[PDB]
Formats: structure tokens, C-alpha cells, sequence
């Protein structure tokens, strides 16, 4: 009487995926933008970014100066590249919580990390 | 924009939806199986939902492999290759038993793979014998 | 020292999947194609299907009548639908050998299954 | 068509690319990660993969935590904040070592996280002490 939820004989093609993400100070969180496809990703600018405690993701504004906003190494990915995405936070993270930084590309391609 | 907030939202979904199964009983033809909400999303879109079982079917003494999908039914008392749930709504920490009528009995002590989706994408595969 | 292969932190949105995929004779495959998106995902006849043991796939023709074919239930799939995925194949399949069907729909979405 | 034929293509080496650690070994600034190729694809552009190393770092004797991403090249003795590997294509079931120069010598005993993920999508994150 065996029980498991999901498959690993179940899988999709990836082309963008969050290599690795955590928070780099009380305030900060990085994340690691990767393209495994054969694409351009162009306007990333136009991301749409979400972030917090699990199940309670708030959105997030572009590189507006004043916390929380998000920035980006770079408006455009390129096949094979990384770009490096901060979050700079109002508040501090809690030490015994987890949280998921979520990011939707200007074509709806919809990526998420939990640490 | 609405395709990138319908995708965030969407994923979110399949994020916290999980399920599990407590047990499986066999009475006949009816395959009672007690799942059980371990995420934190409510599952009440079940005409969404899959159901696939594969099993051995007595067919005139002979053990038979049988593979079917089984289409939800509000219907109390189902039909062959229907299912249906004591529950509208399956809410997180809950319980609900899910009946499947089989087209034939299983053939006793034989391998079975009950496979169970849910709207959002995860499943569960319970593998066991009948 | 610790190590394990992906994370299951690591995610993307699911919008089509193979819920499950078996041989059910040594002849003819059966798959399950969801719909988990929102959107209704048409002319599926144009699908490109693959079908082979691991590493060795093979494409599979719509229809043809003649091994090795494949057919389906119905040439769109809506929100929330299943249908059915049938492969006849001219070979019977080995107890030991694992197998994998992929499938590519007309907008690119890429699937497998793995038995 | 083109997309179909790509996507296809592109995601058979997803499915059968896969990496481990097979052990780590540090000197100094030099951390030494033997990888073990346990898929069915050759593995060869080490350009595209990515190499994250979250750590700890002895900066003036203070306990310092870092996170950096980390450049590939083929020099043989990399400078800080590069990584190279000792062999030129890493085939089904060999091993080889990845080298990584980080920018300071861990501080002894701290937990540290390496992520390395191939060209392909499919990764490897050890967890240990350094």
C-alpha cells in the first residue's frame, strides 16, 4: 500500500527557470535568472514580481527606489544567460518563515523559488 | 498585465495544492478511497479532477489487465466507469471518500494503480493491492 | 555534506500534462493529456508525438492506419479536459527497457511521460 | 515545424541530463567539487551551466557570509570568482573536478550551499560544512 503525490515519470519542457534565490541580509533577497531555451526574453522590466511568506505573495514594484521594489542586471535574457534579480524588503524576514519569490515575464512564462 | 496575473495566480495554486491517500477499500465492484487535503487550497472543481485506474478484473475467472479513466458524477449512486465524492467541498485538513465503480471486480490480491489529479495539476498515484 | 539532484523549491507553472502513460498490451500505449491551463488548446492532430525506449524515440505519425500510429479522442482540448492518447506500435515492447512518450503541441507546449 | 522540433529535442536532454556530487574538497580558496555525469547526455558547455556558491567567508577574520555567482574559463589556474573543470566534455558515468577560486578562504567549520546547474536545466545543490 503505496502513496506518493506527483510523478517524476512527469515533466514538461523548461525554458526559464530560478537557478537558486535566498535572502542575502534581513532586507535583501537574490535571486538567479536563468534561460534554458533557445529564445531571447526581451522587456524584462515589464516582469511581473511577487514575493513573500508562503501563501501570501505580495506584488512588487520595479526599481521605484523605495522598498519594496526589484531590480534586474539586465532589461533582456539571452539563450544560455543568467541575470541576477534583488528585492529590497520594507521589513525584515522572520527567521522561521519560508518564502517564495515568484516572477512572470512579459509573455505570461511564470517562475518560482521557495527558501 | 491579465495573462501574467492569471499565470501567477494559477501557479500559486499548484504551489499549495497537494493531496494524499489515508486508505483504500474494496466492497464488490466499489473502490472506496479516503483522501485527504494536505495543502492549503479547497478542491471542489472535481469535474476538473482525473481518475485513472489500472487493475486486474476477474473476467470469467481470468485475471485481466484493465486501464480506464472514470468521468465525476454528482450522481449518488454512480455507474460503471463513474466516480464521485461524499463532500462538495474538500477543504484543507479534511478528509473526503471518493467512490469508483469498476466495471468488473478486481481479481483478488492483484496489483492495482489508482491515480488521482486534481484541477491544478498534482496528483497522487496509490499503488496497492486489491 | 549533503547533496541531491534538482530541488523541489525550484518550479514552474503547469499549464498541460500527461497524468499518466502505460503500455496496456505489447503492442498499443495509452496516454492521458490534461488541460491544468485556462485556455482551450486546438488542432491537437497536429501535435508532433514521439514514442520510443529512453534515449531512443522515435516520431510517430497521426492516423495512419498502419503501425506505428497514434490517435486521439478529440482534436482540442479545453480548461480542465482530458483526452486520450493511443499509440499502435509495430514492435512489442521489452519487461525491461524503459519507455517514453513525448508530446509537442501545435503551440510548442512539450510533455512526456516516463514507464 | 520549427518550435515543435526544437521543444522536442530540448527536452529529451532535460530528461536525461543528470549530475551529482560525488565529494568536495577544500584548500585554501580552492574548492574542489568531483561531479559525477549519471544521465545519458555528454555534457560540454560549460559556459552555459551556472555555478552559485553561497558561503561563509573569513574576511579579516570575521565570519562573513557570501553569496556569488561564479564565471566559467578554461584557464586552468582561474582567478577569484572563476570556475573551470579538468576535462573537456564529461561523458555518461565519468567524473571529473570542478574547480571554484572563491574570493576568501571559508571560515573553518561553517555551513556552506553549492548550486551547479547544467547547460541543459537540470542541477545539483550540495549542503556541508567547510
Amino acid at each position: 500500500m503505496s502513496s506518493y503525490s506527483i510523478q517524476q515519470s512527469q515533466k514538461m519542457l523548461t525554458q526559464l527557470q530560478i537557478d537558486y534565490a535566498t535572502n542575502t541580509s534581513s532586507n535583501t533577497v537574490v535571486a538567479y535568472l536563468h534561460n534554458v531555451g533557445e529564445t531571447t526574453i526581451s522587456y524584462l522590466q515589464n516582469s511581473v514580481v511577487y514575493f513573500g511568506p508562503n501563501g501570501q505573495l505580495q506584488p512588487v514594484g520595479y526599481n521605484s527606489g523605495s522598498s519594496p521594489y526589484w531590480t534586474v542586471t539586465s532589461n533582456s535574457l539571452q539563450p544560455g544567460s543568467v541575470v541576477k534579480i534583488i528585492i529590497y524588503l520594507s521589513s525584515p524576514l522572520s527567521s522561521n518563515q519560508y518564502y517564495t519569490i515568484q516572477i512572470v515575464t512579459p509573455n505570461g512564462y511564470t517562475v518560482s523559488y521557495m527558501f | 498585465n491579465q495573462a501574467q496575473e492569471l499565470n501567477h495566480e494559477l501557479e500559486l495554486e499548484q504551489l499549495e495544492t497537494k493531496i494524499t491517500v489515508s486508505s483504500v477499500s474494496l466492497t464488490g465492484s466499489t473502490l472506496n478511497v479516503v483522501l485527504e487535503n494536505n495543502g492549503s487550497t479547497n478542491l471542489y472543481d472535481f469535474q476538473g479532477f482525473s481518475v485513472i485506474v489500472q487493475y486486474y478484473a476477474n473476467i470469467s475467472n481470468i485475471s485481466t489487465f484493465n486501464l480506464s479513466l472514470y468521468n465525476y458524477t454528482k450522481n449518488s449512486n454512480p455507474s460503471p466507469y463513474y466516480w464521485t465524492i461524499n463532500t462538495p467541498l474538500l477543504a484543507p485538513g479534511s478528509q473526503a471518500t471518493l467512490t469508483i465503480i469498476l466495471p468488473y471486480p478486481p481479481y483478488p490480491n492483484t496489483q492495482a494503480t489508482v491515480v488521482i489529479v486534481t484541477n491544478y495539476g498534482p496528483s497522487v498515484i496509490w499503488r496497492g493491492s486489491l
